[PDB]
RNA sequence: GUAGAGAAAAUGCCUCGAGCCAAUGUUCGAGUACCAGGCGCUACGGCGCUGAAGUAACCGAUGCCAUACUCCCAGGAAAAGCUCGAACGACCUUCAACAAAAGGGUACCUGUACCCGAAACCGACACAGGUAGGUAGGUAGAGAAUACCUAGGGGCGCGA
RNA sequence: AGUAACGCAAACAUUGGUGAGAAUCCAAUGCCCCGAAAACCUAAGGGUUCCUCCGCAAGGUUCGUCCACGGAGGGUGAGUCAGGGCCUAAGAUCAGGCCGAAAGGCGUAGUCGAUGGACAACAGGUGAAUAUUCCUGUACUACCCCUUGUUGGUCCCGAGG
RNA sequence: GAGUUGAAAAUAAGCAGAGAUCCGGAGAUUCCCGAAUAGGUCAACCUUUCGAACUUCUGCUGAAUCCAUGGGCAGGCAAGAGACAACCUGGCGAACUGAAACAUCUUAGUAGCCAGAGGAAAAGAAAGCAAAAGCGAUUCCCGUAGUAGCGGCGAGCGAAAUGGGAGCAGCCUAAACCGUGAAAACGGGGUUGUGGGAGAGCAAUACAAGCGUCGUGCUGCUAGGCGAAUCAGUGGAGUGCGGAACCCUAGAUGGUGAAAGUCCAGUAGCCGAAAGCAUCACUAGCUUAUGCUCUGACCCGAGUAGCAUGGGGCACGUGGAAUCCCGUGUGAAUCAGCAAGGACCACCUUGCAAGGCUAAAUACUCCUGGGUGACCGAUAGCGAAGUAGUACCGUGAGGGA
């Protein structure tokens, strides 16, 4: 499968080298580049080696699956393919605008993310607990 | 080895030359003897190999001076 | 005279690695009342006899070791005639 | 929060208690190894939990020994000693429940 | 048994002993073992069931006694276990050690498959070759030669 | 050049079977060859080639349903058999010791070193692949345990063997 | 600061905002082989009375032999031992080759081999250069100079002083003498050269300078964080094109479906260290210290210098052959001396051998971190962009895709 040189880069201690990227899992984003350009969605899975994200209704690909179990029954399934994290911008549903993202400090002793075209804060205090229970 | 303990002499590396000028590797050796020497302060002999210059120096300065400069204990000898 | 040194220094809890369950072993249980255990290579017979005699609380007749071509010691433990094999078979989860 | 708890618990015990504890744990580890091969359902996570628990225990043990002022060589001698005197006892955990049954 | 510095030994003197040796043989082991056949099933591969007689003579080893003899010159390993034993030295000592005939108990590692007059080792090959040792049936034959056979194994990895 | 060759002049034959496919794989019946081996076993070596199920790309001088080939899963059980826990030969290393520009060379006690000394097990059965190893019979070594009998035993040393 | 349990999916279970996985500092564990080190061995095993063998260390014990030596016993986290590309020092030390042959000479004190230590090593504080004028330890670069010379006067080899730079740094000890002993030792004194010190008297005394546990200090390194500015159209995808905008203490770089200052990670700029490391300052303390006069009687590194021989090395091949260093043998002088100044002698000048130690400038790349490249782009670049020192070949050293 994997082209032998396209495998995961490594540190001396054998662990893969992760790209640090600007988005988390529960986020809503809009897609700037690609054929999926303009569409809005929310993020499902994220791979921190390739730096690629997967979004539920976007980048659908038609995959043939052969299930041979005592009969021959095939399936035509539509899956979602990863799309590069640098093709998406964080989207504000409220003023309905996609922006870049800065960091800011909250008086709680906290560090969070905000959109710089509004000043709307992104991260909610229980966000992780909101997604874990899903 | 061919060495004197006391004066620390070495064999010396020297050419034998001919009348025809043709040089040759050769060794000149320390003149060594197996001597018993008298040690007065131990009231006894000591068996050694010695250069003869050592023997001289032992006549001149006494055995203990020589051995102490050379760091060799006459008891362990 | 002195403390009895065990042939090597091992840690007994690691020596019996596992029961070997295949068609072969099970009928050895049936016939011979003998369990089959993959054990540490560095481990001996006296150590296996104490280990299993204390662990499952059974008196053991005789032990026979083996070394696979893969370097993994394999031990036949044939128990006494008193303690049935199939007993320990249901106790361990080996089902004849 | 289990790690911190368990360590506080550990650092407060005595030496003999630690030893004994260690032994019991290693035995449970054994019985676990038996279940794996028996193909009786169990928890993969358990090997990790236990093995690492043992780690933590030994760590603490050696750490105290360092304060006592003992070297590597003395350590390893007393270790051969203690591994010599080890006798297997059946794991209190699951073997005692087949002694009762 | 004695004698010499002399326990045992060696050596010298005295004494007691007619038997001794060892393959093999008899008996137990050993029979409700094994086995010709017989009965029944056939997944027709193999299987369950019951079992008669089980002695004698003549050939005869290169094997055994056997380092047994006889002869020869070229004159044919060491050390431990083993048997015996005072002085010297060291260490250990009483329910401790040693000595015995029964009885019960107890049981260290490593090899172990397969091939090995070879398609598996050694020859670059699934190569007309090399490779220590053991076992040695029948008829003819002086014979381990030869010819034809048993047990067992094969019909040579291109055919027509 | 679709040429030489296909590795002895022991020899194959037919009927079935499996299979998409058989001169070549399986079985039966004949015939033929070896039989001081072309038989059975063990040393060394090889290293999983052994057994079962699947496969037929490459390997196999043709074929191929087959294989010492490829894939998966198994298989080697010892107080007595062979080595080690015993002893030494040739030879090796060699404390101290002797010598040597250095590395090292010689060499004593010691310690290694079997192809030799010492030392205890056989019959039958099971058996996809192990058996003097597993099972049933009778055995035998070495330790420990008790009873009894003695009081010194152990090593170093002296000897017979 | 959010998801995670290597490459590496899948499955099974966990661990996780009371902070996981992850990154950095300090510790812990570390089977068996290997210096290998309890004894043995056919490396990765065996046997064991469980032992770091042996050599140094501390203690107890005490052969032949009185003191001793040797040996025995014990203590001890116990000093060493091994590994290490090139560079370096020391030891052994070639030959092909050049000379159009070859032997002196050259190659070359090169390679190789052995031993040794360091981040550099070695050398180094004038018994030195020079020439009648002067310098002021060593090393390295430029130059003098292919000059003086050496040489079967053939092949060839080949300086130095003046001059310019880099870089700078000077110190301990022996002896006379005074203390303690029977010694051998220990303690003070004492270290220099157009002479010093010991000896005998009289003055000055406080600053200066050098070394350094402990510790907040300063800085840097080892994790990090904050970080400006864009939209739509164009045929798979736009960073390109046409058209509009903006940032810049940031237009380094890598990625992104297609070439991006403005999409991502970043860059400038600016913040950050509980722990360890490093250079620096400070740091109690420890060190030292001057001045003059008289005295040729006392010292100033002995089997040494030199001499005779045999060599070696110095650019210098025995030459008129100094200086330097060694075998054999002889063998001085102490400052009214001794050595050097290219045989040797006189005179003058310069210096003080036979005891040590010392940083920098210089050499190097198995490497680490940054940077650049008129460097390669799968026959190239490392032998190796996949099992690469692998497969395979060789008894082995070794070869090697
Ligand atoms: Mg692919
Ligand atoms: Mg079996
Ligand atoms: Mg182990
Ligand atoms: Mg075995
Ligand atoms: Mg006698
Ligand atoms: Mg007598
Ligand atoms: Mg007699
Ligand atoms: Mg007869
Ligand atoms: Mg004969
Ligand atoms: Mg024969
Ligand atoms: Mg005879
Ligand atoms: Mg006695
Ligand atoms: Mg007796
Ligand atoms: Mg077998
Ligand atoms: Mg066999
Ligand atoms: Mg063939
Ligand atoms: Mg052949
Ligand atoms: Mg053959
Ligand atoms: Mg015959
Ligand atoms: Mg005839
Ligand atoms: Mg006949
Ligand atoms: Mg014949
Ligand atoms: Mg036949
Ligand atoms: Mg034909
Ligand atoms: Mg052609
Ligand atoms: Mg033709
Ligand atoms: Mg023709
Ligand atoms: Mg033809
Ligand atoms: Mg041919
Ligand atoms: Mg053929
Ligand atoms: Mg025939
Ligand atoms: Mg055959
Ligand atoms: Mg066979
Ligand atoms: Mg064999
Ligand atoms: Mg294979
Ligand atoms: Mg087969
Ligand atoms: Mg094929
Ligand atoms: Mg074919
Ligand atoms: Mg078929
Ligand atoms: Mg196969
Ligand atoms: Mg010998
Ligand atoms: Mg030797
Ligand atoms: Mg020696
Ligand atoms: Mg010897
Ligand atoms: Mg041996
Ligand atoms: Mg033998
Ligand atoms: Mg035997
Ligand atoms: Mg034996
Ligand atoms: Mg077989
Ligand atoms: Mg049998
Ligand atoms: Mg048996
Ligand atoms: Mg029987
Ligand atoms: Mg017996
Ligand atoms: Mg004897
Ligand atoms: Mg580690
Ligand atoms: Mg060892
Ligand atoms: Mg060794
Ligand atoms: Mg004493
Ligand atoms: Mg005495
Ligand atoms: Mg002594
Ligand atoms: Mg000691
Ligand atoms: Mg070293
Ligand atoms: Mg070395
Ligand atoms: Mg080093
Ligand atoms: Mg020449
Ligand atoms: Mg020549
Ligand atoms: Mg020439
Ligand atoms: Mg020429
Ligand atoms: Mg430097
Ligand atoms: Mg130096
Ligand atoms: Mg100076
Ligand atoms: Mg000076
Ligand atoms: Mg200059
Ligand atoms: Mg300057
Ligand atoms: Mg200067
Ligand atoms: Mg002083
Ligand atoms: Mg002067
Ligand atoms: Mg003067
Ligand atoms: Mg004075
Ligand atoms: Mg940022
Ligand atoms: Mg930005
Ligand atoms: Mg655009
Ligand atoms: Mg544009
Ligand atoms: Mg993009
Ligand atoms: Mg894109
Ligand atoms: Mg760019
Ligand atoms: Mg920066
Ligand atoms: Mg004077
Ligand atoms: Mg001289
Ligand atoms: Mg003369
Ligand atoms: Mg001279
Ligand atoms: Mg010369
Ligand atoms: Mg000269
Ligand atoms: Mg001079
Ligand atoms: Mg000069
Ligand atoms: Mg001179
Ligand atoms: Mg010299
Ligand atoms: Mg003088
Ligand atoms: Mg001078
Ligand atoms: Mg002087
Ligand atoms: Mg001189
Ligand atoms: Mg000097
Ligand atoms: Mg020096
Ligand atoms: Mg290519
Ligand atoms: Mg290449
Ligand atoms: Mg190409």
């Amino acid at each position: 499968r994997i082209k032998r040189w396209e495998r995961k880069d490594c540190k001396p201690n054998s662990l893969p080298k992760l790209h640090k990227m600007h988005v988390k899992v529960g986020d809503t984003v809009k897609v700037i580049s690609g054929g999926e350009k303009g569409k809005i969605g929310e993020i499902s899975k994220i791979h921190k080696h390739n730096s690629t994200v997967i979004i539920k209704d976007l980048n659908l690909k038609t995959k043939h699956v052969k299930s041979k179990e005592e009969g021959e029954q095939g399936q035509i399934i539509k899956i979602e393919a990863a799309i590069h994290s640098s093709n998406v911008m964080l989207y504000s549903k409220e003023q309905e605008v996609a922006s870049r993202v800065g960091h800011k400090i909250l008086e709680d002793g906290r560090k969070v993310r905000y959109l710089i075209k509004t000043g709307e804060i992104v991260d909610t205090p229980d966000r992780w607990k909101e997604i874990q229970n899903k | 080895r061919r060495i004197c303990p006391f004066t620390g002499k070495k064999s010396n590396k020297a050419n034998r030359v001919s009348h025809s000028n043709h040089k040759t590797k050769r060794l000149q050796f320390v003149n060594l003897q197996y001597k018993r020497v008298w040690w007065e302060a131990g009231k006894r002999f000591v068996k050694l190999r010695l250069s003869t210059k050592a023997l001289k120096t032992i006549e001149k300065n006494g055995l203990d001076a020589v051995a102490k400069k050379a760091g060799i204990d006459l008891r362990k000898e | 005279k002195k403390l009895k040194y065990p042939r090597r220094i091992l840690d007994v809890y690691q020596i019996l690695q596992s029961p070997i369950i295949t068609e072969a072993a099970i009928k050895n249980i049936a016939d011979e009342n003998s369990l089959l255990f993959t054990v540490d290579v560095r481990a001996d017979k006296k150590m296996i006899r104490e280990a299993i005699s204390n662990f499952f609380g059974v008196k053991v007749r005789k032990v026979n070791t083996l070394i696979r071509p893969d370097g993994t010691k394999k031990a036949y433990i044939m128990l006494n005639k008193e303690y049935n094999a199939s007993e320990l078979a249901k106790k361990i989860g080996i089902f004849p | 929060v289990k790690k911190e708890d368990e360590l506080k618990e550990l650092r407060t015990k005595t030496n003999e208690q630690l030893n004994e504890e260690i032994l019991q744990l290693k035995g449970e580890l054994f019985m676990l190894r038996l279940q794996r091969s028996a193909r009786e359902n169990f928890k993969p996570s358990d090997f990790g939990r236990m093995r690492k628990r043992v780690a933590r225990m030994l760590t603490v043990k050696r750490e105290r020994e360092i304060e006592q002022g003992v070297g590597k060589r003395l350590s390893r001698k007393l270790d051969k000693a203690w591994k010599r005197s080890i006798v297997v006892r059946p794991p209190p955990s699951l073997k005692k429940l087949q002694e009762k049954a």
